[PDB]
RNA sequence: UGAGACAUCUGCCUCCCACUAGCCUGAGGCUCGCUAGGGGGCUGCUGCAUGCUCCCGAGAGCCUCCAGUUCAGCUUCUCUGAGGUGCUGUGUCCGCCACAAAGGGCAUGCAUGCUAGAGCCAACAGCAGGUCUGUGAUGCUCCCAGAUGUCCUGGGCCGCACGCGCACUACAUUGUCACAGUGAAGGUGUCGACAUGCCCACGUGGGCCCUGGCCUGAAGAGGCUGGGAAAUCCUGCAAGCCUGUGACGUACUGGGGAUAGAUGGUUGCAACUGUCUGCCUUGAACGUGGAAUGCCUAGUAUGCCUGGGUCAUCAGCCCAGACCGAUUGUGUCCCUGCCAUUUGUACACACCGC
RNA sequence: CACCAUGUUCAA
């Protein structure tokens, strides 16, 4: 299975909360904007979180996500 | 020591005048000719058999369909 | 004169690496200088001419394929060389010739066999200790 | 443009699978070789889209010493639909289809409570091509009647039924079996 | 060509005591013979100019006479000697080819040289034991469980 | 009309030579042809009363397509699996006298030369033999 | 101008590229007709021991590996010329070897 | 005689060893309907695969 | 803490790189050839075909530390330090105690989607598991000169009425032999402990490891002469299976090759209780194996050989390597067991309990 | 809901 881990969770809220307003619904390019936000050892766990941050994204476009506070 | 756990074929080596006849006349009529069924129909040995069907192809009364080291595929010329 | 319009491309498949180069000629297709109606094994040498079958020499009757092969087996090799030649035609015709040529080449070998121009990943497992191959263990002996 | 054929000899697409319950499970896609190796085993169904004639390959390398020997099951194949065009006058591929769709078992008996029950269309054609090629396997051995003889022969009658084909004098007693256990 | 088979073909001939199937081929008949073997029948079909082609029982008695001859001392029909089956021969220091039980002959000869000395092998022989160092430990088992 | 080695099958083409040789009467062959096997491992002598013609038309070919090939090379090509007894089968090279046997008598007829630093090389006349024979291989009609 | 050949070899892939990087710098400082680090096939040196110090348990292997990293540098210089730019100081585990003719 | 019949929802495993399916099949015709019953299935079954049931009469209870 | 993350390998790509890789160009050399093909048109018997005719173009297979365009030939293959790359991508369906997700199955795209594959590492508690015979690891204890120290000679560890584990070879024609063809990958290799020696050569050089090429021999093998401390030489290791042809023809048989006999090399100071090996001969059981039982899910099983370890010689072993390459399943808790919750208990050495 | 009995003494 594919269930991610509180390492790649927790981090993918806590970068939509502090940039909301520069991520999108694309999967290629929130990789380039975590890419040069976070400080990630790995690839591997960059592209983890900067897929939950898509998803997460995605949920939000859809509607209300429960568990992250966008603050604007 | 304690053991767990087919007549036999006498095929003729050397040819004789009635098999090789028949196999003159016959056999360049069957629609599948191969070392087996020469050698199953007339009773003849299978290196007898090779030797047949490579005469009576040489002299025209078969041909080849599919030959090799497997089943060796002749079939009445016509 | 010899201008020489040249593609070279690859094919693999497990260790076998056939590298052709896809002249501008008249009809010549060649591995290791032997043609390809002369490589083992024989039943499969419908295998290594699959790819000219599905194009057909309409196709080829212009280019000029010449097939450097090395490593794996007798399969592995024909597929590898199979693989090269569908990959250096559509690169020839990507290059040299009409775009909608080239995927007409291409959509016809892709509705048939896809590992004509992508490569297969498999290779072998490595072997484990504690049994004889990447799977296989020893023979389990209770009293 | 020009559709391929077996061994540039029969062709994989004027074969009729008469049976509604094997049609998508017995499959049709022309190639110029049975030994295509497109890694069929990835997904649970996948192995019904390679052709038939490419299933039977491999049954035939089977036992201990013939394992993985997809270069000599090829040319078994041709000699055995060669034999079988001469003999029956149909399409080789076509009366194998025919054979399949005839020794394939409908009912087989499991543990549920030893009781009867229904095959599917998929192990239908597994059965089928393993009665063929494993029946065939039995009467080559110790005899001088050579593999694609026997191949052929034996799928002749299982495609004329002919109640003396190790694949249908099987399937036969399963389905007695079964019905049996009904 | 199919030639038939001759009426004086002989089912099983006897070749320097020993019964040979006419139904084989000469070079695959004259393996009955003990001593002779698959290689040294297939050089003396050679050397007897006899083809190896015909079976055995077409043989006639000028065939086989001339082919005991070669099986019999085979050093004069060009068989090198290292092709042979005594090479050295102690007690007579010469190089024959042991052929229909001078085979077993010599070697019960070998035996009662070996054993009237008290030499290991000999012994072993004697005792009923495997020669030339096998370990007798699971392998020569033969029956008998206790 | 043009035909070359690497165009023919090597069987059929070296089922020429050794007709060529034959027919010729050229070689010189030894007086332990009938007696000798071909290896260490060989069960049986060669069976065919020509195998020393087959074999020298092997050796020529080889000469062709490799040139430098020495000895121990075509020791390495006729050689074979060995036949021990209930143990496995190991790789062991074949028998090197017949070999030289028949490049001596090669390079008397004027086909190979051992080449400058090492092993046999093709002949310009060689070459031409062999490249007669392949166009009567291929092409045996005007041959 | 002379022809040169500088062999770097080292179990340490950093210490190596470290060091042939510094030496091409050097090289080009006052170019000297370099041609870069030619990149010879790493030798994997594979020792599959028993774990166990006695035969007990199932049979397991520690299998330790050894890589050896090895490049090439041509060049086109003088004697002393080369001697200095391989003499400014190499990292450690790294052996460096200068043939000329 | 088979009367050939189609499978409509895979109801799901069942056999000791898990190696029979349990999948309702409608009982698909040359223009016949209006009638599933539930039957047992040996081997891979994935969906609109027409059985051939030798007998029609007899269902499996479901599990 | 552990799991995951991580690390290594395979798989796709970029950059870097090339007289230890390959290729092109040039210059020298060869060998075959200056046919056929293609586009057609006419032509016959819609269609199909046969001939004729017109036009357009002679090229193939190789050899060479020969060099070469910034005083840099190029990077498709090949080598590799860094870095890209996939995140279950897209679609659909399913998915909680009102709501709400974590997620999952199919199909598809991709070099690809069982944790991508495979491994490495792996916590806490333990077992009175193995090893004191791995150590100049070691406590107590024993022997300690007629030694349980040490060395040397010989023997033994291998000894055979039997029981077992395990592996190799088979019981053959999806085969054995004979000839021939095509055709891997990981690697190892010359006292830096030995040699502080032995041998040939001449008070001193060379050899000892992997070996090319040439010559002798039927082989095993031996001589002469070269290369390599190695992407450079062995080596493109011309691996076996495999493929083509021929022989055999269902017969314990040209299946099987155990046993045994005469005797030619090789390693070694030493080959007897045969180190290995050549040659001829000998030709056993075994005709698919009772009860029972092992391993295995895709480049996997199996088959088939190869390298390395051991090694002066001995591989049927182990650790790896490629090669040919599947049948089924995509589940279950029936068997054998594991994890978790509930529950009972007279168990706690813990059901091999009491 | 075939049948499935047993495990020497002290020590841990």
């Amino acid at each position: 299975g594919r269930v991610r881990t509180k390492t790649v969770k927790r981090a993918s809220k806590v970068i939509i909360e502090k940039y909301f307003q520069k991520l999108t619904q694309d999967f290629q390019t929130n990789k380039k904007v975590i890419c040069e936000i976070a400080i990630v050892p790995s690839t591997r766990l960059r592209n983890k979180i900067a897929g939950f941050t898509t998803k997460l994204m995605k949920r939000i476009a859809r509607g209300p996500v429960r568990g992250i506070s966008l603050k604007l | 020591k304690k053991k767990w756990s087919r007549e036999k074929l006498h095929n003729a080596v050397m040819w004789e005048k009635v098999i090789r006849d028949k196999l003159y006349s016959e056999v360049p009529k069957y629609k599948v000719i191969t070392v087996s069924v020469i050698s199953d129909r007339l009773k003849v040995n299978g290196s007898l058999a090779r030797e047949a069907l490579k005469v009576l192809h040489a002299e025209g009364l078969i041909k080849p369909v599919n030959v090799n080291a497997n089943c060796r595929l002749y079939t009445r010329a016509t | 004169e010899s201008k020489k319009q040249k593609v070279m491309t690859f094919g693999k498949k497990k260790h076998a690496i056939a590298v052709v180069t896809c002249n501008k000629g008249k009809g010549l297709v060649k591995c290791n200088g032997v043609p390809i109606d002369l490589l083992q094994p024989e039943p499969l040498r419908l295998k290594v001419m699959e790819p000219i079958l599905i194009a057909g020499k309409h196709r080829f009757r212009n280019v000029d394929m010449r097939i450097r092969v090395r490593g794996g087996g007798q399969t592995s090799q024909l597929y590898a060389v199979r693989q090269a030649i569908a990959k250096a035609l559509v690169a020839y015709y990507q290059k040299y010739v009409d775009e909608a040529q080239k995927l007409e080449i291409k959509d016809a070998y892709l509705q048939y066999d896809r590992t004509l121009l992508v490569a297969d990943p498999r290779r072998t497992e490595p072997k484990k200790f504690g049994g004889h191959g990447a799977r296989a263990r020893r023979t389990k002996s209770y009293r | 443009k020009t559709t391929p054929l077996l061994f540039k000899k029969w062709s994989s697409a004027e074969v009729d699978v008469n049976d509604l319950s094997l049609q998508d499970y017995i499959s049709k896609r022309s190639v110029y070789l049975p030994h295509t190796a497109q890694r069929w085993t990835k997904k649970r169904f996948r192995k019904a889209q390679c052709p038939i004639t490419e299933r039977l390959v491999n049954s035939l390398m089977y036992h201990g010493r013939n394992n993985g020997k997809k270069a000599m099951a090829v040319r078994h194949l041709k000699a055995c639909f060669e034999i079988i065009s001469l003999v029956t006058d149909q399409n080789p591929i076509q009366v194998l289809v025919d054979a399949i769709t005839k020794a394939g078992p409908r009912e087989d008996s499991t543990r549920v409570g030893r009781q009867s029950v229904d095959v599917s269309p998929l192990r239908r054609v597994n059965q089928a091509i393993y009665l063929i090629t494993t029946g065939a396997r039995e009467a080559s051995f110790r005899t001088i009647k050579t593999f694609p003889e026997c191949l052929a022969d034996e799928i002749i009658n299982a495609s004329k039924g002919s109640s003396n084909s190790y694949a249908i004098k099987k399937k036969d007693e399963i389905e007695r079996v079964a019905k049996a256990n009904r | 060509s199919l030639i038939l088979q001759p009426d004086d073909f002989q089912h099983i001939l006897r070749v320097l005591n020993t019964n040979i199937d006419g139904k084989n081929k000469v070079a695959y008949a004259l393996t009955s013979i003990k001593g002779i073997g698959r290689r040294f029948a297939i050089l003396c079909c050679k050397k007897a100019d006899i083809d190896l082609n015909r079976r055995a029982g077409t043989l006639s008695n000028d065939e086989i006479a001339r082919l005991v001859a070669i099986m019999q001392n085979p050093t004069q029909f060009k068989i090198p000697e290292w092709f042979l089956n005594r090479k050295k021969d102690p007690k007579d220091g010469k190089f024959s080819q042991s052929v229909s039980n001078v085979v077993e002959q010599k070697m019960r000869d070998d035996l009662e040289k070996l054993k009237k000395v008290r030499c290991h092998r000999g012994l072993r022989h004697m005792w009923g034991l495997r020669v030339r160092g096998q370990h007798t430990k699971t392998t020569g088992r033969r029956g008998r469980t206790v | 009309k043009p035909a070359v080695v690497k165009d023919v099958d090597p069987q059929k083409f070296i089922a020429a030579y050794a007709a060529y040789l034959k027919k010729a009467g050229k070689i010189e062959i030894p007086k332990y042809v009938d007696v000798i096997k071909l290896a260490q491992f060989k069960e049986l002598a060669p069976a065919d009363p020509d195998w020393y013609y087959t074999r020298c038309a092997a050796i020529a070919r080889r000469i062709y397509i490799n040139p430098g090939t020495g000895v121990g090379g075509f020791r390495k090509v006729f050689g074979g699996n060995d036949r021990r007894g209930v143990r496995p089968g190991r790789f062991t090279k074949s028998s090197g006298g017949i070999i030289r046997h028949c490049l001596q008598q090669l390079e008397k007829m004027g086909i190979v030369e051992v080449a400058s630093n090492g092993g046999r090389i093709m002949t310009k006349e060689g070459q031409r033999d062999l490249d007669r024979i392949a166009q009567q291989v291929l092409y045996p009609e005007m041959f | 101008i002379h022809k040169i050949r500088i062999t770097l070899s080292s179990k340490n892939p950093k210490a190596l590229e470290k060091v042939c990087a510094e030496l091409i710098k050097g090289a080009k400082d006052h170019k000297l007709r370099v041609r870069g680090p030619v990149k010879i096939p790493t030798k994997v040196l594979r020792i599959t021991t028993r774990k166990s110090p006695c035969g007990e348990g199932t049979n397991t292997w520690d299998r330790y590996q050894m890589r050896i990293h090895k490049r090439l540098i041509d060049l086109h210089s003088p004697s002393e010329v080369v001697k200095e730019i391989t003499s400014i100081n190499i990292e450690p585990g790294v052996e460096v070897e200068v043939t000329v003719a | 005689q088979p009367k050939l019949a189609q499978v409509i929802k895979i109801i799901g495993r069942t056999g000791s060893r898990g190696g029979v399916t349990q999948v309702r099949v409608k009982i698909l015709d040359d223009n016949r309907n209006d009638r599933t019953i539930i039957r047992n299935v040996k081997g891979p079954c994935r969906v609109d695969d027409i059985l051939a049931l030798m007998e029609t009469e007899r269902e499996a209870r479901r599990l």
